[PDB]
């Protein structure tokens, strides 16, 4: 369904896009990593060292796919 | 916020 690069929500209401989305090192099963329009994240594309994909800090977060709205 | 919880 999702694509990376795609416009989306997260709760429907933290605007960001797609920039990740597979299976991560952190947690099993698959993680969709956002860069969000505000800085209320938790990340900047790496968690514990490991890079997903890269955001400015705070910008970036993983949540699981089925928290996301096209 | 609460709603990153289970989110890394
Ligand atoms: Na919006």
């Amino acid at each position: 369904d999702f694509r990376v690069g795609e416009r989306v929500w997260v709760n429907g209401n933290k605007p960001g896009f797609i920039q990740f989305l597979g299976e991560t090192q952190f947690a099993p099963g698959q993680w969709a990593g956002i860069v969000l329009d505000e800085p209320i994240g938790k990340n900047d594309g790496s968690v514990a060292g490991v890079r997903y994909f890269q955001c400015e800090p705070l910008k970036g977060i993983f949540t699981r796919p089925s928290k996301l709205t096209r | 916020d609460s709603w990153k919880d289970g989110c890394y």
